[PDB]
């Protein structure tokens, strides 16, 4: 398994054309705020290809 | 019900509030495979099999 290539599964809004997002900030996927901490409906935005 | 005789409920001719179901913290697993959880309140479907 080559897991070195990653894609942004989760983001709040769509990008502009020729826009790059390298910010590793947490995403809030639910009603509960995450406060930078993983948990229930708190996921890392960057997931790797298997 | 048991899993060999799983109960099938037909959800139709009604308006469905998926935000209450999604914002509930009792659920340990909420995984969608054909739609998005945040767009369930925007899309429309013919019927739902539960």
């Amino acid at each position: 398994g080559n897991y070195n290539y990653l894609y942004r599964l989760f983001r709040k809004s769509n990008l502009k054309p020729f826009e790059r997002d390298i910010s590793t900030e947490i995403y809030q996927a639910g009603s509960t705020p995450c406060n930078g901490v993983k948990g229930f409906n708190c996921y890392f935005p960057l997931q790797s290809y298997g | 019900a048991s899993v060999y005789a799983w109960n099938r409920k037909r959800i139709s001719n009604c308006v469905a509030d998926y935000s209450v179901l999604y914002n509930s913290a009792s659920f340990s697993t909420f995984k969608c495979y054909g739609v998005s959880p945040t767009k369930l309140n925007d899309l429309c479907f013919t019927n739902v099999y539960a």
